[PDB]
RNA sequence: AUACAGUGAAACUGCGAAUCAGUUAUCGUUUAUUUGAUAGCAUGGUAUAACUGUGGUAAUUCUAGAGCUAAUACAUGCUAAUCUCGACCCUUUGGAAGAGAUGUAUUUAUUAGAGUCUUCGGACUCUUUGAUGAUUCAUAAUAACUUUUCGAAUCGCAUGGCCUUGUGCUGGCGAUGGUUCAUUCAAAUUUCUGCCCUAUCAACUUUCGAUGGUAGGAUAGUGGCCUACCAUGGUUUCAACGGG
């Protein structure tokens, strides 16, 4: 796709030279916001836009990198992961079944599968409630 | 009122501006000397 | 939040606004002129705003023609015409060239008048031209 | 006298001591006298006077010079106080241009509402001179780059009229008609540099048409001749010499820009006068441009080599020998590439030209290039 | 606007009234810098109370590292010198065995320079390079071989640099913080992670290594040549039991 | 001390007026103050305070009237001048005719910001920039927009020098101000855990925002903090939701 909205989607200020000839018309902007990853081929030769993504959008990653299992993908560009971590209680002195909800903005770099494990880090706050961003599934 | 002191202070402001510039743009050149030394080194 | 601004066209009149932590912001109202820029070889000029044709979120602004960010324009073409025929020696892209004797150009606003108080246009050229003519076809 | 001027500006009984009114308007006095006298002349009526035409003429000259704000506003009030028929449709433009809120697009728009009457031309030229009198440090720059670019929306006759208006105070054709100029005034010499800056500004704003006016071009030549006159009339206390070096560099770079920008329908058949002035500029040291940034000397020589018409006034003097000498210096700078391109352009535009003088210049150029183009060791750009 | 939760290396008792001196804004952080009031009143006892501390500051008398700075709560902290013309003294004030601020007594030719770990380096404006060290000495025009976590020798009379010091294996380092505070030595190995928790590791006579984060430590110098005379005879703080054992031996 | 010179009431100006707990990031914000760097007209006008007076009013720290006069209060406003290439000389460590170059604040568009040869000593050319883990980072150039920002109309102590004794030109210490950057001190948000009892609380949130994505507005900014447009989500027997 190229549009889903009345407005236009475009990488801001990374434009081509609109006089001379190049076979891209927009230099798709490379970035990596850290964490030692190699840049993805979908970002080098991709087609989406995603201003909340950490590979073309202008948001940065650092801080709290955590993991979990994907259970919910039904929203728009944001998936909910399951940090299924066991807790401890001073009453029982045993272990118990616990998990919390963590939503994370999915990126269309690689596909959005229901069930995989992701490695997501703390970003500048993309929305009202979601705080992290997908850097790698 | 124009005093002997007021144009003295105006003269001192002139002297301070010209002295600050005549130190700054020369310290630029003494930095460029070390940069030229390292450029001949590498 | 604070009050809306909804700045219009003609008769430049700007509120003086001090905000949180210095940062003097220019709440411009009723913008009359605009600095625009050739996006492929870089010449800018103050240029007289005529009207706003497109709004990318609400056709209330296509009705009332309120100046904001990201609203496609048709503005003046005459100072770009005078430079285009006064320094060239030619006195003339092809679909940009088609917008010469129509008396109107096409561009877009990025600077917020309720925040910065400026008025910026970049002359769209290429796939911007193609998508925005398709948006003119989407309206019409 | 300041109390007398204030009392005569308060008690408004005009046409009672109006005997030396136009003589005082044509005479000189201080600025504290000039402001009160212009306030009195704006408080009067000027319909029937000793000479109402002379009063309007002094008002136009005051709004021309004006020191860019105050007498401009006072003379605009005087011009509205005169017989201002067909000007109430431009009184808003006059008040805006005299005011410090002179949005130049707004002034040229209110005059474009007052257009098809042509009764705003003298006021617009005086407003252009007022906006051109801005002086020094980046506010004057932001105003001057606005003014010289915004005055391009005007008539094709009125642009040459404003150029002649700049020409008027420092034309000096009666001074330079006999041999050259002999009187040196630094205050008028600075106005020559102001005319040079305004002409370069107008040429850079509109470098296709450029609007040639012949007396203005000859006055620019007279200013360059006064620069060479001061250089031969060295004033070695040398504030005048520094001013003359500031005038001649910008003057040569401006005179090269007019020819090299118009180059088709300008530079009329009287090119021998400009060739004589260039011969006077080369007779000091023809090879004084051996640098790579050789400004306007190599540009005029290369433009005369490029445009095939100018070879006649080129070969009038021996100037191709001068360009070949500056090219054939031993340790010549990176302008040697422009000199070789000049040899390429002057081979098929002088050796394919009229045989009497242009082929003679081409023969001299080929004789220079046979025994003087030996060290071809340009080890830089292979292009 | 108040205090008494002061950093306990200030030798501050509890029954000295309630409030402690709040360090005003200056070169250093509050947690690792002592003010001139807690110096001149209850660190070397040249004064008795704040009134006469104000007297001996506005007597044009004190000169923290080249200049007067009449301010009681002035945070002259680590690696500075405090000269006084009367009492002949110069105090480079550094860390020590236990963690508090040891005074020195420094002569003039060692008192006419300090040194500074660089905190960051950039290009300031108009092409000019840009160096700032730990006390806010934003200094233009270094030598171009600039690293970060790196020691520059500040001339301290005129505020330029007089000498440059790199950092690698086999040249001294001195810790400012952590549990191992005020300790020297640099000879094990130069390990680096990413994301911190790395140190230039620390020698001992028994090869005892102390590894902290690299923001705390910085170079003094090299073997045989440190640029500061060191407190209490090069204090490495072996042991109280080893001290009593050496007491029983010799 | 015939401008002023000591103290100096009054007044203006300047400055200052569920605690949640541990807990990371601010490459998402501003950063007053301190501290350190940092910017080539013998000096003009308001519009007034204290005060002098006229009163009202039971009265208030109530006041109106007119006469006054101050600025670091308000509002305007300025001086060629230096760095490159320097052919030639006369030897230079120069002085030179002149071909030249010229700040800052806001906004947008960019663009850059990636194996021989030997005087065995020496040379013979090799690559442009500051980094973090990471950038549209730091920084430089053009184009104009600026309801046009700043680039000192300020003060205290001495007041020394150059000699062409002008009444010239210079010159010290430091008080305030002021552009930008950094520091320091802060704020305002943000990542991870927790506390009162409950299934005689099992469903809770898209009522008139619920939860996302796209644009716009608000923002000091990341950000439904809101607007429209696209999607119909999200939470939960894990003790959620509600109540004590």
């Amino acid at each position: 796709t190229v549009q889903s909205e009345r407005a236009f989607q475009k990488q801001p200020h990374i434009f081509n030279n609109p006089k001379v000839k190049t076979s891209k018309r927009t230099k798709r902007w490379y970035k990596n916001a850290g964490l030692g990853f190699k840049t993805p081929k979908t970002a080098i030769e991709g087609s989406y836009i995603d201003k909340k993504c950490p590979f073309t959008g202008l948001v940065s990653i650092r801080g709290k990198i955590l993991t979990g299992t994907v259970v919910s993908t039904k929203m728009h560009r944001t998936i909910v992961i399951r940090r299924a971590y066991l807790h401890y209680i001073p009453k029982y002195n045993r272990y118990e079944k616990r998990h919390k909800n963590v939503p994370v903005h999915v990126s269309p770099a690689f596909r959005v599968q229901v069930g995989d494990i992701v490695t997501v880090g703390q970003c500048r706050p993309i929305s009202k409630t979601v705080r992290f961003n997908v850097v790698k599934v | 009122l124009v005093t002997p002191q007021r144009l003295q202070r105006k003269r001192h402001q002139r002297a301070l501006k010209v002295r600050n510039a005549q130190a700054q743009r020369e310290a630029a050149a003494e930095y460029a000397q070390l940069l030229a030394k390292r450029l001949s080194e590498r | 939040g604070r009050q809306p601004a909804n700045t219009k066209i003609g008769a430049k009149r700007i509120h003086s606004v001090r905000t949180r932590g210095g940062n003097k912001k220019y709440r411009a109202l009723r913008i009359e002129t605009g600095n625009f820029s050739w996006a492929s070889e870089g010449i800018s000029k103050k240029t007289r705003i005529a009207g706003v044709v497109y709004h990318p979120s609400n056709n209330e602004l296509v009705r009332t023609n309120t100046l904001t960010k990201a609203a496609i324009v048709q503005i003046d073409a005459t100072p770009f015409r005078q430079w285009f025929e006064a320094h060239y020696g030619q006195t003339l892209e092809s679909s940009v060239e088609s917008q010469f004797s129509a008396g109107r150009l096409y561009a877009c606003i990025s600077s917020r008048p309720g925040q910065s108080g400026r008025c910026d246009g970049y002359i769209l050229e290429g796939e911007e031209l193609a998508f925005y003519l398709r948006r003119l076809t989407a309206k019409k | 006298t300041y109390p007398i001027l204030i009392r005569n500006q308060a008690l408004k009984v005009m046409l009672s001591i109006p005997q030396v009114a136009e003589n005082h308007f044509v005479d000189i006095a201080p600025f504290v006298y000039n402001d009160f006298k212009t306030y009195k002349d704006e408080e009067d009526m000027e319909n029937e006077r000793v000479i109402t035409g002379s009063w309007t003429e002094v008002d136009r000259n005051v709004f021309l010079k004006t020191l860019s704000k105050f007498k401009n506003i006072k003379n605009v009030y005087s011009a509205t106080e005169l017989h201002d028929h067909l000007m109430v449709l431009l009184g808003s433009r006059n008040t805006d241009v005299q005011k410090l809120a002179l949005d130049a697009l707004l002034a040229y728009k209110n005059p474009t509402l007052n257009k098809y009457r042509d009764n705003l031309k003298n006021l617009l030229d005086d407003t252009l001179f007022k906006d051109e009198i801005t002086t020094f440090l980046t506010e004057n720059g932001s105003q001057s780059i606005k003014a010289e670019d915004e005055k391009v929306v005007m008539p094709y006759v009125l642009r040459i009229f404003f150029g002649r208006a700049q020409v008027p105070p420092t034309s000096g054709q009666k001074r330079s008609r006999k041999i050259a100029v002999i009187s040196v005034l630094p205050n008028f010499k600075k106005p020559y540099i102001n005319d040079f800056l305004s002409l370069a500004s107008e040429r850079l704003d509109y470098n296709y048409f450029f609007g040639n006016s012949h007396q203005i071009n000859s006055s620019k030549a007279t200013l360059k001749t006064i620069r060479r006159m001061t250089g031969f009339v060295n004033i070695v206390n040398s504030t005048l010499s520094v001013l003359r070096t500031n005038f001649p560099l910008h003057t040569n770079s401006v005179l090269q820009p007019l020819i090299y920008s118009i180059a088709m329908a300008y530079y009329v058949l009287d090119t021998e006068s400009t060739e004589e002035v260039h011969l006077r500029k080369m007779a000091s040291n023809l090879r004084q441009q051996g640098l790579k940034c050789l400004s306007s000397v190599f540009e005029f020589v290369g433009n005369t080599f490029d445009w095939s018409t100018s070879m006649e006034d080129i070969y009038a003097v021996v100037v191709k020998p001068r360009i070949s000498h500056f090219s054939d210096e031993n340790l010549q700078q990176p302008s040697s590439l422009l000199r070789l391109f000049l040899y390429w352009a002057h081979n098929p535009s002088l050796y394919q030209f009229l045989y009497y003088d242009e082929f003679a210049t081409a023969t001299a150029l080929m004789d220079t290039i046979s025994n003087q183009h030996v060290k071809e060791a340009v080890i830089g750009p292979i292009i | 606007l108040k205090r008494l939760a002061a950093p306990h290396h200030w030798l501050l008792d509890k029954l000295s009234g309630c409030y402690a001196p709040r360090p005003s804004a200056g070169p250093h952080k509050l947690r690792e810098s002592l003010p001139l009031i807690v110096f001149l009143r209850n660190r070397l006892k040249y004064a008795l109370n704040g009134r006469e501390v104000k007297a001996i500051l506005m007597q044009r008398h004190v000169k923290v590292d080249g200049k007067v700075r009449t301010d009681t709560t002035y945070p002259a902290g680590f690696m500075d010198v405090i000269t006084l013309d009367a009492t002949n003294e110069n105090f480079r004030l550094v860390y020590d065995v236990k963690g508090r601020f040891a005074v020195h007594r420094i002569t003039d030719e060692e008192a006419s320079y300090k040194l500074g770990k660089v905190k960051k380096v950039q290009l300031g404006k108009k092409g000019v390079p840009y160096v700032v060290t730990h006390d806010g000495r934003t200094i233009r025009y270094p030598d171009p071989n600039i690293k970060v976590n790196d020691t520059v020798k500040i001339d301290l009379a005129s505020g330029k640099i007089t000498d440059f010091i790199k950092f690698d294996a086999g040249k001294l380092v001195y810790v400012t913080g952590g549990r191992n505070l005020g300790r020297i030595g640099t000879i094990v190995h130069k390990e680096r992670h990413d994301g911190g928790f790395d140190l230039v590791h620390i020698k001992d006579s028994l090869d005892n290594t102390f590894v902290t984060r690299l923001n705390n430590v910085f170079v003094i110098g090299e073997q045989g040549k440190p640029y500061i005379s060191l407190p209490k005879g090069k204090g490495i703080k072996l042991s109280i039991a080893e001290e009593r054992d050496r007491r029983r031996a010799q």
